[PDB]
């Protein structure tokens, strides 16, 4: 069993300006999180996984790192195509958990 | 009565503690089937001998029973010789 | 990843049962990927509700739907497939069926996600 | 305890104390005891059925016997189970005690239960089979098979007569013991009386057909479909 | 020689560990009186033996000792067949 | 150790390497062990008795025995004294050894005293008689009576061959033990070797017609009026 | 082969536990001599005898050994009767 | 195991199923066996030869035999040397066990090495011989001889059949142990195996002939003058 | 309680003995109370000499009298009697008998006491 | 074995106040105490025993209580018929012990 | 003690080897002292070279000149001796024989010694 | 094994004064030292061993005393016949050791 938060509840991020996510597990998972892409509407796509570590199709922009509980997740230059609530998900164990997701907007 | 059996006794047939195959090198195997009803009737013998295998082990005071085939042997030969035997009789197994 | 493919939206009296389904692509995914579900009630994220590996036929849940959710698949066609049992208001939720690296009992997430479907009551 | 002849490849049970004059003894290597294996009448060997088999009782010693020979083991059990105190529910094995070396299976049991007090006893009186020897209770860490024995008179004649699998105990025996069976440290299926020793080792190669071990914490228990 | 014998045995006439009446029915008891003489004649014997007793077990490294009965039981065969019989001799006990 | 037979229910002894043909031996079950308790001489009982005729000596190993039937004890003991220095005056019994089961009054004794090194003998080389076994020195806390061995041949024939009084030992053998009988743990009464297992109990019976056991401190010894 | 024999055996010959030579008066000894070779040939017996006693050992569970001499007296029992005799031939050694 | 016979002072050996008529038993009395010593052969006592015919393994049990008499010993060892890291190179002897009483020198050893796990096997099989008693191992500071083992049948006949040298070992068998002769705890000669229990006796009378044990520190190490 | 009832006083030469009797009343008192002794020397309270419960005929006294002080009584009449011998000057003293719920070697006291006698010498 | 001291050796109680008796053990025992009174020429008689429980026929003006190794015991309006030394007897163990008593004087 | 007799000087080419030896008198030294040497190398004190307890003919020496110096001595004679082989530059010295009290392993002193000759090469 | 020191390596000492040799010892070994005078050319004498013990015919004004580590060795009213190199010796253990000797000079 794994425990994971949300922060913040909504960002605010011009475009072109790097967006951050706040990512605080009550364990010392860093290297064992996921992180999502969730436009409106939309499933949720695949970031980052493990620590900084990129998914297939994704641009250079998203990066982050962490270490024991707490990662970072930003954005550099967030754009329109990106206006995204973006999740915290920790796979460390089971059952597995998420933070609720940060909303960005303008 | 599975009738395919699969044994193992001590390889004793026919050496030095510390130049010789261990203590695991001390086993032999083979295989017998239930020609006549040998495995079956086996063992319903070492079933009904449950019972009188566990009296006689509460009956005693020896902690590992060693003496059982010993015992029998003796008693196999005072029921030839029970002290005595009658050459002119019927009981005493003399050809 | 495979297309993961979602039945149509349902409303049900409350009681009554929906069977939740998604046909996706992928037949190598049965031995690859654990095939997963997850209940997004409104408000909530992606609550988690069960796994399954379709090379052993083993499934996991949350203890949230024991007695209330089956979970299984068809193997032939890969298609994962939900009872959801009693259905009542607070299960009104967005489902949805994903591929994650076959689970064990080690940390794992999944790349892709299916569009989902609302089950809802009355 | 009645001895048992083979004459002609035929058995025959002699009467112990009959003058039976066509028994011809020559020498005590013609006397042998054997131990036999509860699989012969095709009682079921799983993990479940083994701890029904058992109980306990105080005030009641352990008993020792010595054997020559015996049947090979499809299935054999290593118990090492904790009170759930954490005092042993065993005994030690005393010294010159090895477990039964015979075996394709073991399944190897641990896990914690509220044991009473006494020792390990068969309850249908059966003898734990050990490294030629056999005893009345089970002893923690060694390896055994259950069985009988037979007393046999032989001709002279030459005749002669791996994998674990683990499991975590949960209560044992308080009602039902909710075995678990193990994959690795972390991973887990829950056991159901259907699965041979056999099943599982199959489960367990596909299982890590695409796979293998890691490293923490998941604890997760996994169901089989019933199909 | 208080003559009157109150005596207990084995339980050995004619059963499970578990299901049984522990290790406590194991006792069987009974009376005898000193018919002949056989009570004080047997606590003279008793007495006797406890020289014999304790030399026999100086002698030897046996910690527990059970093979006396044993023991008696082969020099009494070897005493009716000592390797030889004579069958026409006065010494062999055959009728 | 001559061999005792019975025959018309007379005991007569057999010579050990003679050719008794009147001697009909079928069954090792006709060979029997007894042990007889040291009462039968009429030889008193009472704890300062038993003292007096136990001693001891170093670098002499201990014997064990066993036996298949013996007689009814009127009296045993139960001793587990300790030294004067804090350590026990006798050893462990060993594993399957325990004490003799059939006792109507058991002589239980404690204290402490400066015992010597060395086994706890017996005086005449009598053995103590424990569970189906004898042995020839005293283990702590494990009842036994005093006893001899005798072998018997037996025909065929069907023959078959409680309270505790707590006492309190002071300087254990050194001229004199200043034993206390323990009425209560305060309640003593010093013991003279004049009373009985009957007249201990009588006597502890008529102290509590008209009392109790109630709580502390009181330690006060009495004594009996020698009328 | 050391011709010159010094041996020493259990004093056994023909007593009280805290009453006698503790444990240290047991022993007895004397002096042989060669005669006949029995020095000599008893050594190379005893040689000849380690692998025997080495596989004795193997294959059992005696932990301490004491059985041998018994079960030798046994088996020569058996051998003058093996469960039967022949007064009228040649191999049950009866004069 | 065959049995010799002695016959006519001559010794003889019996085939073990032969029909041997000629050998009369009335009692288990003439069955004897009797320990021999490894001297009879000639073959050197000395400590390195010792510590050069001993070795080393694991996973095999030791056994023990019993015997009624034995050869006179010139020479017995009693080993108890440490393992590098601090623990016992050889087992605590079991209860009843105690060593061979009847040796004109013994050589006490003791000092370090890097023992290996396992029994301290004899290498030729050969049994170490204690009071009354053999086995295949070497116990913790119990004196023993080597020797054979031989099984007489006797006819009816009356027939019946110190000083510590302190050593001390460095590496115990790697390669070459090197011992020193302890004179006193400072005081050490280094050993060379030309030196008899005699000539050590006799060197160590010479040192004292003109001086005694002191006190302190010295720790000096001589060598023999070769001529 | 009962009636205590003491013997005349007297005086002896030193070196005497005195017989020191109590013929109290009380049957019962046999099984219910001990015999109780003290020696209230001039100048002292009740110094405890000893007591009796006659039940028994089971007797206890103080080191200070032994080989001095015999205690006893006649159980068919429940007189309490002490044998003073070898009487001193520093035995003077008032000697009483009391009745004290029996002992055993427990906590216990009487509730009634005698008017005693005196004893002394010279 | 007890031991139970003497206090005050006297107390001065004109008639109709109230007297007290200091009993101080060496044993927490005041619960197995008994307290007697004792006229001049006369027997003592119980008042009081174990703590505060009153014997047969006592007055309720005696009284008292305790804990441990200390009791006080009290007499409410002593009269001329109370003038007795009262002592403090302890019956714990054995030997069995006493004070000296007290003396009452007007 | 006893006279300690040395023998002469002497100047030997590198790699040579030395007799160096001292007929010192007493008989009964064989059993009462040590023949001790010691190498007085210029600028230093008497550094220890090793001993002889001819009654037993028992020898040691310094780990400095082990296969260097061989230790003997000519027991009817009392005659020490030393091989001082392969000598070099470095074992320039005045070596002497003294008579230590019998050495065992414990604390030992000379109370003569002697006038010593010098050992050099080239 | 033990060692020793020097000191003063000189020391100067008008005849009839006293003179004053200081052993350190490495080792708690005052007892089982040695002292000898050498005279240049000759060999050296022992002038006292053990501790204070004089040596057969050593002069009374040779004397001395230590504990532990340390003795001191001194010549009262020293003459032109004992402008000696004094050593000490220590003789505890094996192998033994020496200072190098104090030399003096007037
Ligand atoms: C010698 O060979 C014979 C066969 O020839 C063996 O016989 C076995 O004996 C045991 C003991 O009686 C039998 O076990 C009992 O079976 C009862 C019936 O069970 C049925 O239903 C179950 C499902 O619930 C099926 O799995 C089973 O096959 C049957 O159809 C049970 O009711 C018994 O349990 C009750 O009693 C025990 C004991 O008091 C309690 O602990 C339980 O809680 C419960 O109240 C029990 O399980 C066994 O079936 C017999 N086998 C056969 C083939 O007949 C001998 O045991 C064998 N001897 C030796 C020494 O091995
Ligand atoms: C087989 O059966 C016989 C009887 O037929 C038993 O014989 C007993 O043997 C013991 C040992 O000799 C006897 O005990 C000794 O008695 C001596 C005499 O005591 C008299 O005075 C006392 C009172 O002081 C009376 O109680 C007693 O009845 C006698 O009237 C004592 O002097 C002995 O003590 C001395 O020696 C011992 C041993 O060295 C010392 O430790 C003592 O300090 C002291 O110096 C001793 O007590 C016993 O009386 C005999 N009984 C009978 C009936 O004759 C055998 O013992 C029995 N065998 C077995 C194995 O049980
Ligand atoms: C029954 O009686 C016979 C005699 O009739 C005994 O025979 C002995 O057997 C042992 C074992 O083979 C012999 O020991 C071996 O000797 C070899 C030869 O050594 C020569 O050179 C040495 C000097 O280096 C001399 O001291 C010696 O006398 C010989 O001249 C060695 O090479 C052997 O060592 C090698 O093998 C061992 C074992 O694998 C290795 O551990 C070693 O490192 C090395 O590789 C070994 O030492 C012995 O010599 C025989 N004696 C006689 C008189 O012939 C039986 O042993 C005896 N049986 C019993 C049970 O006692
Ligand atoms: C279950 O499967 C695993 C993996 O196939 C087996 O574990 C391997 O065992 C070998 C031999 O001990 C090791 O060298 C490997 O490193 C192990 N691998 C892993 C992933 O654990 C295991 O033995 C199988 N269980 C059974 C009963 O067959
Ligand atoms: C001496 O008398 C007392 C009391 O009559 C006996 O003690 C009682 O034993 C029973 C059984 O164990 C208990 O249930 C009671 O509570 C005990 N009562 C008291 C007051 O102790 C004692 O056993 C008697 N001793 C002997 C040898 O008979
Ligand atoms: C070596 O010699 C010494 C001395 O001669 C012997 O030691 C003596 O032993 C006796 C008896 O134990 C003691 O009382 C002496 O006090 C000891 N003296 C000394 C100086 O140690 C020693 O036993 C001899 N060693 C051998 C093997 O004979
Ligand atoms: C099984 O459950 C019943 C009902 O609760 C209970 O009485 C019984 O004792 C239980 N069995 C065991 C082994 O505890
Ligand atoms: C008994 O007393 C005497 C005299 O004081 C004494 O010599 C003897 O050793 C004492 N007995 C014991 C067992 O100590
Ligand atoms: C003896 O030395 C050789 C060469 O260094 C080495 O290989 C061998 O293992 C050594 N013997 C032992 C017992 O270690």
């Amino acid at each position: 069993e794994i425990v994971m938060t949300q922060s913040p509840a909504i960002m605010s991020v011009s475009p072109g300006k790097r967006a951050t996510l706040s990512c605080r597990a009550s364990q010392s998972v860093s290297s064992n999180l996921a992180w999502y892409q969730r436009k409106p509407g939309q499933a949720p796509r695949l970031l980052i996984y493990g620590s900084s570590t990129r998914a297939t199709g994704i641009p250079a922009r998203f990066s982050g790192s962490g270490s024991g509980t707490e990662f970072t997740l930003t954005i550099s230059s967030l754009q329109s195509e990106d206006f995204a609530v973006y999740y915290c998900l920790q796979y460390y164990n089971w059952p597995r958990t998420f933070g609720q997701g940060t909303k960005v907007e303008i | 009565c599975n009738p395919n059996l699969h044994y193992w006794t001590t390889q004793d047939e026919g050496w030095i503690p510390y130049f010789g195959p261990a203590a695991e090198g001390i086993y032999t195997e083979g295989i017998m089937h239930n020609q006549n009803g040998l495995i079956c009737g086996l063992r319903q013998l070492a079933n009904e001998t449950t019972q009188a295998l566990q009296l006689f082990l509460r009956a005693t005071t020896e902690l590992r029973t060693f003496s059982i085939l010993n015992r029998k042997a003796i008693d196999f030969l005072l029921q030839r010789w029970g002290g005595t035997c009658h050459i002119l009789g019927p009981d005493c197994c003399i050809e | 990843q495979v297309q993961l493919v979602q039945s149509g939206a349902e409303v049900k009296k409350p009681g009554s049962s929906v069977k939740v389904s998604c046909r996706a692509s992928g037949d190598s995914f049965s031995r690859k990927y654990g095939i997963s579900w997850v209940r997004q009630a409104p408000g909530q994220g992606f609550e988690w509700m069960g796994t399954i590996m379709p090379i052993v036929g083993l499934t996991t849940s949350a203890q949230k739907f024991q007695g209330r959710v089956t979970i299984t698949a068809d193997k032939s066609t890969s298609t994962a497939h939900m009872e959801l049992n009693s259905l009542t208001s607070e299960d009104t939720a967005i489902y949805y069926c994903a591929r994650d690296e076959i689970i064990g009992a080690r940390p794992h997430w999944f790349d892709s996600w299916g569009q989902g479907t609302l089950v809802t009551v009355s | 305890i009645p001895l048992g002849v083979v004459h002609n490849n035929t058995l025959q049970v002699s009467d112990i104390d009959k003058l039976v004059c066509r028994d011809k003894l020559s020498s005590t290597s013609q006397l042998k005891s054997v131990g036999l294996n509860l699989e012969g009448n095709g009682v079921a060997t799983d993990v479940p059925t083994a701890t029904k088999r058992w109980g306990f009782r105080a005030g009641v010693p352990p008993k020792v016997v010595n054997y020559e020979a015996g049947e090979w083991a499809e299935n054999c059990y290593n118990l090492d189970i904790k009170k759930a105190d954490g005092s042993e529910c065993l005994p030690e094995a005393p010294e010159g005690v090895r477990g039964f070396p015979r075996c394709r299976y073991v399944h190897k049991v641990s896990g914690t239960g509220p044991c009473p007090e006494g020792y390990a006893f068969h309850k249908e009186g059966a003898f734990f089979l050990y490294d030629r020897l056999a005893s009345t209770i089970i002893y923690r860490s060694t390896t055994f098979s259950e069985g009988v024995v037979a007393f046999l008179i032989l001709p002279e004649t030459k005749k002669d007569f791996t994998v674990t699998l683990n499991y975590v105990a949960d209560n044992f025996g308080t009602n039902m013991t909710n075995f678990l069976f193990q994959v690795d440290h972390l991973t887990y299926v829950q056991l159901e009386p259907r699965f041979t020793p056999q099943f599982l080792v199959q489960l367990n190669e596909t299982i890590y057909t695409n796979g293998r071990r890691s490293n923490t914490t998941g604890t997760l228990i996994w169901k089989v479909n019933p199909t």
